[PDB]
């Protein structure tokens, strides 16, 4: 839930 | 169909619980977390803004993420917006983790 959105 | 009533988001079969809208005009975020539990990265952590109209029962729903969600039949893009009526499906992203719009009445 924490991570950084792909692209 | 009923006057008064919640206005509320679906989720597929073993899925997450209601999601009810702010009935007062209030905007909710939806996006990847616990209220959706959606774990997909190409999902953003804020990909859609909604916004419910109880009385046309009706949700404007706007993108803020960076990969297409798409309401009904209309994909959108960053800044842009579509509706939801009763019955249709928001895709959170890529198609993929449907949402439905359904109504609960009060009596």
């Amino acid at each position: 839930y924490d991570e950084s959105t792909d692209e | 169909l009923g006057s008064r009533g919640r206005l509320w988001l679906q989720s597929p079969t073993g899925g997450p619980p209601p999601i009810f809208l702010p009935s007062d005009g209030q905007a909710l975020v939806l996006g990847r977390g616990p209220l959706t539990q959606v774990t997909d990265r190409k999902c953003s952590r804020n990909q859609v803004e909604l916004i419910a109209d109880p009385e046309s029962r009706t949700v404007a729903v706007k993108q803020l993420g960076v990969n297409p969600s798409t309401v009904g039949v209309h994909e959108l893009k960053p800044g842009l917006s579509g509706s939801l009526s009763l019955g249709d499906v928001l895709y959170l992203v890529n198609g993929l983790y449907p949402l439905t719009l359904r109504w609960e009445e009060l009596s």
